[PDB]
């Protein structure tokens, strides 16, 4: 799986390419999230930004 | 198995009432989930041993003596049933709430 | 000043669900049920005893043969009975509060007040 | 057996022991949190293979840390001193 | 070059967050949640000895506050001591992992300490246990506190607060 | 919305943000340079570590490198970004 | 603050503090295994050598012998002080053995000492077997070190510091008698009477059983010291010398840290 | 190989103990009774009596020819 995954590159546009050219996603992923970024595979949880929010007072 | 982590003085090791300390101490965590009742059975009848002289048995099937005559007669010695014992501090002194 | 007193008789001193955890209920006039949590080295009551209970921000004068802390007003509920639950927070220990207006709704306090709440013997 | 001031202040001192260990910070941590004045004292090993000692002192302004360290030291030497004539008449 | 490219990019705190999905995989074990737990139970009472024995291993140094409980004796309590740390505008509810049992209260009027209450940093009520500390736990309350206070609140955290446990549990008895 | 939104808000967002790869190749660079000659351009008196890479890293931090970066697109366009504040 | 004797053995001696802190206590017990100067075995010069032990494992036995170092603390200089050179904070032992024909046992009474008033405890401790036709030739050097630097300086065996109890019966439970591991109840008349109070641990076992009969307290102010010797040092001075370590150290630290202010 | 001059957990000499106990338990005197009235009460030191096991009077006859 290494080698066969092994020179593909994030350009300055978002899309996903190899280091000979062609093209393998659009955008990485389906909206350009790391997955280290993110809140356990998603993009922010709005019912946490919710409780960061107004949480003193529920 | 393990590896020594560090070595502790006698002056830094938890003393019980009667000024013994441990050679060696093992974590709690290690024993729920290897679950080795052996090892705190064999403790058991090695302090039994210590205490009376007289001969243990651990052959399977056939250990003599049992687990309860062992504790009454640790009991009858002197200590606690249960193979516990009141612990110190060795730092500060403090004695511990278990 | 949102000073707030009573006085009242201790009903029962329960077990509690924790090791040493013990709970004291209080049925109070203008029906107040009071109830607390504490601990063994904390229990100076008896199972039947009039007290007074007293919940303010100003620190009030205390001695060392009555029971008080501080803690935070942090729950508000309304019930499906028209009654209200007040919950207080002595950092741990829970105070609860079974009223008719509530603490809150009354105007009496507001959410998250550093409030200091003592119980002496009458 | 040698000493240095991390920080220092009116009302904070830290300061750094080595060749010490439990022996003296806990005598020294039990007797500065008698001293009047004091709010909070502490000490720390930072590791237990190092012989060196962190004891930290925090009053309220109205003594000197130092002059706290001071008074815990002369407690501990008056506790010991009354030790040794108890003990020499029995 | 080399040096400067692996103190800026392989650092140890800057990947708490473990690239396979969206959770710590630098966390609690097995003493520090034990620990953990024995200190935030409701039934804790430190005198100011302890708790000067118990933070004398952390670089906190400071006020105290006043004792939770003032008379008949001054008495602090564990969430009192694990509040001093906590961020001033931290909220998070959310249940603890011993609520999978009888102690399942699913709101915050619970008996027993099964629900987790933090409201402007201060802990008010529930316990700490793998759901709020362990590694490889998403969405806890680590989790949220990393992602909100960067790398370097999280490793600050883990430096200071990890080790009261083990000193609290060495100063309690924890045997089998 | 050339080709998806997704992609306009990818680099609206990256327009005027540094990656973590650029901040390492700029102060990799620097740091080779101030280990022979280029006399620092910030007061070296007050800092606390005397090595390269810390006062690498807070030259970068105040703003005062005179280093332009170059971001090639896939489709020939490229754009300058330059980390002095000026 | 007065101190209370219990039990003075051979080697044990048992004390009760009445006004003292925790803190001092503990350190003296420390103090007693940690800074309290002995005679014990530095260096083994080697001659001869055909026992079944080498001479790293001859030397550690030699070591571990402890010497009665009581009138040799006012004789030879501490450790402390310069001690690595200049004679005379040396002592110096001889041990020359040989065996015949049939396998020999060679004591510690057989240690021939230059100083008449520095000599091993016991004469009857077994060093080494020797077969036939072995013999054994060396010079041992003694000198005064601290618990500190290795555990053969250490005066003493066992050091405890315990709560002071109190034990008070309320009832007539006959099960306390025979779940205390202490023997501190006993029963006469039928009435559950305390003997010795002292020598409970505080372990709270007969609560679990009594529970209304037996109240169990600790004294917030008394503690239990109990020290035994190993046989260099009597205990009471070993306590004095640990104290007088805890003065000499107090004493430079507030010297060295009021100068310099 | 032969008994240890002290106590491995406390500093207690036990190896003069060990010719007296060693005898009188082959002489049909329970070793419990012998502990007890010999001076040796802590159960660390009992271990230390009741495991020993004296191989050197067997090494004797190997040694070293040096
Ligand atoms: S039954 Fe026995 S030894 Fe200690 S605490 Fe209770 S007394
Ligand atoms: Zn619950
Ligand atoms: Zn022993």
């Amino acid at each position: 799986l290494i080698n066969a995954l092994s020179d593909l590159r994030i350009e300055y546009d978002g899309t996903v390419r190899s280091l000979y050219g062609d093209i393998v996603q659009v955008v990485y992923g389906d909206d350009a999230v790391h997955p280290m970024y993110s809140a356990h595979s998603k993009s922010v949880n709005v019912n946490r930004v919710i409780e960061r929010v107004i949480g003193w007072k529920r | 198995k393990g590896v020594v982590g560090i070595l502790i003085d006698q002056v830094d090791m938890p003393y019980t009432a009667k000024g013994i300390v441990p050679d060696i101490i093992l974590n709690p965590h290690a024993l729920p989930s290897r679950m080795t009742i052996g090892q705190i059975m064999e403790a058991i009848g090695g302090k039994y041993a210590a205490l009376s002289g007289k001969p243990v048995d651990a052959t399977p099937f056939l250990e003599t003596p049992k687990l309860q005559e062992m504790q009454k007669e640790i009991l009858k010695l002197g200590h606690l049933p249960d193979s516990t014992e009141v612990v110190y501090d060795g730092r500060t002194g403090q004695k511990l709430k278990s | 000043k949102e000073m707030m007193q009573g006085t009242c008789k201790i009903s029962s001193i329960e077990k509690g669900a924790l090791k040493n955890l013990y709970v004291v209920k209080m049925d109070c006039d203008n029906d107040l049920k009071i109830e607390f949590d504490i601990t063994k080295e904390l229990s100076i009551f008896s199972k039947d005893e009039e007290v007074t209970f007293i919940i303010s921000r100003e620190k009030p004068e205390y001695s060392e043969k009555d029971f008080c802390a501080h803690g935070y007003l942090f729950l508000e509920r309304q019930q499906e009975d028209g009654s209200f639950i007040d919950e207080i927070s002595l950092y741990g220990l829970i105070v609860k509060i079974l009223s008719k207006n509530g603490l809150i709704n009354s105007k009496l306090f507001k959410m998250m007040d550093h409030v200091y709440y003592c119980v002496k013997k009458k | 057996m040698e000493i240095k001031v991390i920080k220092e202040e009116q009302n904070y001192l830290e300061l750094q022991i080595d060749g010490e260990e439990h022996t003296i910070g806990n005598l020294l941590k039990g007797m500065l949190l008698k001293v009047p004045g004091v709010k909070f004292a502490a000490y720390s090993l930072p590791h237990p293979l190092i012989t060196s000692i962190t004891i930290k002192i925090l009053t309220d302004g109205s003594i000197s840390a130092r002059e706290a360290l001071i008074k815990a030291i002369e407690l501990a030497e008056n506790y010991a001193n009354l030790f040794i004539d108890e003990v020499k008449k029995i | 070059e080399a040096i400067a490219e692996a103190r800026e990019l392989m650092l140890v705190h800057k990947n708490i967050i473990t690239p396979r999905y969206g959770g710590p995989i630098i966390g609690g074990g097995q003493d520090y949640i034990s620990g953990a737990y024995l200190l935030s139970v409701k039934t804790t009472l430190l005198t100011v000895e302890e708790v000067a024995t118990i933070l004398g291993v952390t670089d906190f140094v400071g006020e105290l506050g006043e004792p939770a409980i003032l008379a008949p004796k001054p008495y602090y309590t564990g969430k009192q001591v694990i509040s001093l740390f906590l961020p001033k505008d931290f909220n998070f509810h959310g249940p603890a992992n011993i609520s999978k049992g009888p102690r399942a209260c699913k709101d915050e009027i619970c008996p027993h300490d099964s629900f987790i209450v933090i409201k402007n940093g201060l802990l008010l009520e529930g316990v700490f246990d793998k759901k709020a500390i362990g590694n490889q736990q998403p969405e806890s309350m680590l989790h949220w506190s990393i992602r909100e206070y960067g790398t370097e609140y999280g490793k600050w955290l883990m430096d200071n607060v990890f080790k009261m446990f083990i000193r609290f549990l060495e100063m309690r008895g924890f045997t089998m | 919305m050339t080709i998806d939104k997704i992609n306009e808000i990818f680099k609206e967002n990256w327009k005027n943000k540094l990656t973590k790869y650029e901040i390492a190749r700029i102060i990799s660079a620097r740091a080779l340079q101030l280990s022979m000659g280029a006399l620092p351009l910030i007061d070296t008196s007050n800092l606390k570590s005397d090595d390269v890479i810390s006062i690498a890293e807070e030259e970068l931090k105040r703003g005062v490198l005179p280093i332009t970066i170059r971001r090639i697109y896939p489709n020939g366009q490229v754009e300058l970004i330059s980390v002095r504040k000026i | 603050m007065p101190i209370s004797l219990i039990e003075r053995n051979g080697l044990r001696l048992r004390l009760v503090l009445e006004n003292y802190p925790l803190e001092f206590v503990n350190s003296i017990r420390r103090a007693s295994i940690l800074y309290v100067p002995v005679m014990a075995v530095d260096e083994v010069y080697f001659i001869e050598n055909n026992s079944p032990l080498y001479d790293e494992i001859l030397a550690h036995r030699l070591a571990l012998v402890p010497f009665v170092s009581d009138e040799a603390l006012e004789h030879y200089r501490p450790p402390e002080e310069c001690a690595e050179n200049c004679d005379g904070c040396y002592n110096r032992v001889y041990l020359d053995v040989e065996a015949k024909d049939q396998p020999l046992m060679i004591y510690s009474r057989d240690l021939k000492s230059e100083d008449q008033m520095i000599t091993p405890v016991s004469g009857a401790i077994p060093i080494v077997l020797l077969g036939s036709k072995q013999k054994i030739s060396l010079e041992a050097r003694l000198r005064l070190g601290y618990g500190k630097e290795h555990i053969k300086y250490s005066p003493v065996s066992v050091s405890i510091v315990r709560y002071y109890p109190k034990v008070t019966v309320l009832g007539n439970c006959e099960k306390a008698v025979e779940v205390c591991p202490e023997g501190v109840f006993a029963m006469e008349n039928n009435k559950l009477v305390v003997k010795n109070e002292l020598s409970c641990i505080l372990c709270e076992e007969c609560l679990k059983y009594c529970a209304g009969s037996v109240s169990i307290e600790s004294v917030e102010n008394k503690f239990i010291l109990e020290i035994e010797s190993v046989g260099s040092l009597k205990p009471e001075r070993i306590l004095i010398e640990a104290s007088k370590s805890l003065l000499r150290k107090l004493s430079e630290l507030k010297s060295k840290l009021e100068a310099g202010k | 190989m032969i008994i240890p001059i002290r106590c491995f957990t406390c500093g207690a000499v036990v190896a003069d103990k060990w010719e007296p106990f060693s005898n009188r338990v082959m002489g049909g005197e329970d070793p419990e009774k012998v502990l007890t009235e010999l001076g040796v009460n802590r159960y660390c030191c009992r271990r230390m009596l009741l495991s020993h096991v004296n191989i050197i009077r067997e090494i004797i006859h190997y040694t070293r020819p040096i």
